[PDB]
């Protein structure tokens, strides 16, 4: 009745929330990679300027 | 440097893909 | 039990809205970190080319 | 079975919300770490920029 | 340069605002 | 608790939180 109808917005939403988190994880994983890449490129420059 | 140009183009490509996805999901969550 | 069961629903829909709100704010945060990383990448690039 | 079925359907949902909350919290820890990293980088890039233009 | 300094101060401000917003939401969620 | 923070500690925490999140997401699936 109202139970089955109520559980409807809820279950839909729970799966939406899950899908959002999974996608945002991919975004986090990509920002981490980007940060690691820059770190390595800053080093390269610093160590270059400290050797020059 | 070219090797770096490639990776960061892909990075941006992948960022857009998942962002667009999250937007779609968030939109759906509002209805 | 009819009373409690109804209270269970409220806690669930509240929490569901809270989690949705957190995810939207988290998304704003993510876009900001992406922006920052893009700024720095271009600045690394300018320096790298300079050298 | 009715009231029971309803209870289990609640329990699964509530358990799931807790999973989602924990995931979000862990993700927020990650975000804050990325913010730390970005700040660190920004400063070191800013120092390299000034150094190159202090020599100029 | 003066513009980048501006945009990075604005960045810090938005980081704060959303960080506090999410702390408050999550704190609400723990009750 | 955060400080003293370093790139080593930063990496270690990234890895543990990520594994944690994977664990939670995988438990969510079934
Ligand atoms: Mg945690």
């Amino acid at each position: 009745a109202d139970i089955g109808s109520e559980f409807s917005g809820i279950v839909q939403q729970q799966n939406n929330l899950l899908r959002a988190i999974e996608a945002q994880q991919h975004l986090l994983q990509l920002t981490v990679w980007g940060i690691k890449q820059l770190q390595a490129r800053i080093l390269a420059v610093e160590r270059y300027l400290k050797s020059g | 440097v070219e090797w770096n140009e490639m990776t960061w183009m892909e990075w941006e490509r992948e960022i857009e893909n998942y962002t667009k996805l999250i937007y779609k999901i968030l939109e759906e969550s509002q209805e």
